Formats: structure tokens, sequence, C-alpha cells
């Protein structure tokens, strides 16, 4: 199994404190070299450093010294990564894997936590129609979608016609404006015909904020 | 520090078909014991990383045989002869002989299909967002492949820069193409400064670039 299981997504603002859990199965715990490796929103991977399960000491990789602190709990079998006055680059993915000396590999990787440091407050976002080219209604193919921009934090759902339509449907990832909200657009591709005929409605849901809009486009 | 460069940013495959994905070290990773401590990972979507290739071609356990690695001091190859859809990702080569173990920048395999140019919509901001202080433009590329496109504002025939964002989503799963949106945002008066605003798309399927165009605001 070397079952590696960590802890739920973090949100926090710049200079807070997170720590972040890894539990492992035991009988195989002092068996591994536990690191840590951190992966940016689509960046590469990079070690962090990792603990000895069998003497409790530390090693921090060079860019990570100074405001991380790796621990263990060998009873709960589970071991602990801190990272104290938070920035924004710190947002991230981090994995808790366990490694073998012999290999010298990355064995058993856990699901990875994702901490997101941002000083923006919960808003829900605003929906505005992209309408179908209007001079230039029965062309073949409509365009049709809905911008859904300002909120945060992630993530949003979209649907079209509460899930009656799916195909054509492009729902993009979210981009982070300068201002620190994100912002996305879902689209769909339906026949010029059925323009005026076939109502087209987003359904946009953000959770965090308790916020649900139907949008007619 | 090491440097792994893995050659293959991205490559297409079709199903059935053999992949092969290159990783070259900046020194040699012949460990002064003898072994060569050179691994590979895929990681999917969503999921976290997996070993199935250690100390060059030793494959771990659990792994297909399909999956084989070769290589000696600075260059490594991963091969997977009849590629499956399980086996699309991300693979990242790894090496735990010098000081710092580091990963290489990862390789996508991708499904490999035939040139299709995307259909090209463009939508002006709405009555609403505009209202608001706030104008976005969105630019549509529908259902292309290569990846490759380019999408380049036009404001009163004035090229745009460093004001917009894009989006793509993954290949399709039905049709292996991509999709993308490009926001140009400005404020409402900046927006109402202006006549005409066009994206033009330059995708590999497109005979010369196409544009789309309204001019109101």
């Amino acid at each position: 199994q070397v079952q590696l299981l960590e802890s739920g997504p973090e949100l926090k603002k710049p200079g807070e404190t997170v720590k972040i859990s890894c539990k492992a199965s035991g009988y195989t715990f002092t068996n591994y070299g536990m690191n840590w490796v951190k992966q940016a929103p689509g960046k590469g991977l990079k070690w962090m450093g990792w603990i000895n399960t069998y003497t409790g000491e530390p090693t921090y990789a060079d860019d990570f010294k100074g405001r991380f602190a790796f621990s263990l709990e060998t009873s709960a079998s589970t071991a602990y990564l801190q990272i104290n006055n938070l920035k924004n680059e710190d947002t991230a993915t981090y994995f808790c894997v366990q490694a073998e000396r012999l290999r010298r590999t990355f064995d058993y990787w856990g699901a990875g936590t994702t901490v997101t440091v941002s000083s923006a407050s919960t808003k829900g976002p605003s929906v505005f129609p992209l309408a179908p080219s209007s001079k230039s209604t029965s062309g073949g193919t409509a365009a049709l979608g809905c911008l859904v921009k300002d909120y945060f934090p992630e993530p949003v759902t979209v649907s079209w016609n509460s899930g009656a339509l799916t195909s054509g449907v492009h729902t993009f990832p979210a981009v982070l404006q300068s201002s620190g909200l994100y912002s996305l657009s879902s689209v769909v591709t339906v026949p010029s015909s059925s323009l005026g005929t076939q109502t087209y409605i987003c359904n946009v849901n953000h959770k965090p904020s308790n916020t649900k809009v139907d949008k007619k486009v | 520090e090491l440097v792994m460069t893995q050659t293959p940013l991205s490559l297409p495959v079709s199903l059935g078909d053999q992949a092969s994905i290159s990783c070259r070290s900046s020194q040699s990773l012949v460990h002064s014991n003898g072994n060569t401590y050179l691994h590979w990972y895929l990681q999917k979507p969503g999921q976290s990383p997996k070993l199935l290739i250690y100390k060059v071609s030793n494959r771990f356990s659990g792994v297909p045989d399909r999956f084989s690695g070769s290589g000696s001091g600075t260059d490594f190859t991963l091969k997977i002869s009849r590629v499956e859809a399980e086996d699309l990702g991300v693979y990242f080569c790894s090496q735990s002989t010098h000081v710092p173990p580091t990963f290489g920048g990862g390789t996508k395999l991708e499904i490999k299909r035939t040139v299709a140019a995307p259909s090209v919509f463009i939508f002006p901001p709405s009555d609403e967002q505009l209202k608001s202080g706030t104008a976005s433009v969105v630019c549509l590329l529908n259902n292309f492949y290569p990846r490759e496109a380019k999408v380049q504002w036009k404001v009163d025939n004035a090229l745009q820069s460093g004001n917009s964002q894009e989006s793509v989503t993954e290949q399709d799963s039905k049709d292996s193409t991509y999709s993308l949106s490009s926001t140009l945002t400005l404020s409402k008066a900046d927006y109402e400064k202006h006549k005409v605003y066009a994206c033009e798309v330059t995708h590999q399927g497109l005979s010369s670039p196409v544009t789309k165009s309204f001019n109101r605001g």
C-alpha cells in the first residue's frame, strides 16, 4: 500500500503559517526517507528536502532553508510540513514522497496538498453573456458563451441548460488576473438555425461565496 | 545543481504506436559507487507522479512491460512500445546521483491527429459589463490542431501587447483538438476611445492569418 494520505486544500493570506500533514501506513514508516516536493501551477517538480524517520533529522534543500520546517509524529505514523510567513510564490501543490535508500527513488507519492496564498477576499463572480454573432445570424454554426469574471477563490462550475447541453461546450481553465481575482469563459458551438428557437442558459455556481447565477445568452 | 533537459517537450503519438522520450543530464549520473540513479515517472492530470523506471532500466513493481529504459552516462531514453490511452500524461526523468535530487522538465505524451484550422469567433463586451467600468473582448479559437496558434489583437489597427490573457483546453477526448480563448481587457473609457477591435489568428491550418472583428465602442 505504502499509502500516503495528505490533508485538505489550504487557502492562506501572506505572512500566515500553514501545516500540511501526510499520514503513512506504519510497518514501513521507518523504512523510507520522507521527502517533500513542490509543484507550482504548471511548473516543474522541486525537491524541498527530507526528514529521517529513524532519527528525526531534517535536511533542507538550499531553496527551502528559512521558512520551512519538516516534522514527524512517529506515533501516528504522520509527517508534517510547515511554512511560515507565507508568500504568493508558495502557492503550489505539495507532495509528501516516500523514498528508498538502495534504489534512491521516490517510490510512493501522496495525493498532494494544494496551498493557495492570497490577500483577496471571497467574492462571487459577475456573469456576462458572450452573444452569438448577430450581424451574422444564419451562417452555419453560432458562437455563444458566458464570461464568468472576478471571483475568488477557485473553483467555479459551469453547465449549460442545466446539463442537457454538453457537446461543443468548452469551459476554459481560470486565469489569475493582475487584480488577484480569477476570470474564465465557457463557450458552446450551436447551429445558427437553433438561435431564436433553442434557448441557452449557462449555469454558474461558486460555492465559496454560495453564489449561483443563471444567465440566458 | 545538475540539470536534466527532456528533449521532446510534447510528443504527439497515435495509439498503438511506439513513443520515445529523451533525457539529458548536465553531468554524468554515474555515481562513484557504480550505479546510475536515473529514474522515470509519469504524472497524469490531477494525480501524483508515479515511479515507472529506476536506475535507467529497472521497471518498478506493477509497471507494464511495454515501458522500457536505456542510456548510460548523460543521455537516457524511455520507450513505450504500443502506446495506450492510459499512458497519456507527463513523463518526468529524475536523478538521485548528485547532491540535490533533480527532475527533468517533463514531456507531455498526446494524441496525434490531422491538422485542423480553428474556427474564430470574436465577442465585444456586453452592455452590462461596460456599465461597470470594464470592457472585456473575447476571441475564441475552436477545435484546432496542432496546439500552436497565434492570436494578435489590434485596436484601430494598432497591435496590442501585454493587455490580454489566454486560456487553452486539454486535448478533446473525442476529436483530439484544442480550443483557446484570448481575452483583451480595457477600461471602459479606453474602450470607448477606439473604433475597430480585431483578433488575428494565425494557425498552421489556416492558409493565411484569419482576422475577425467588430468596431463599436
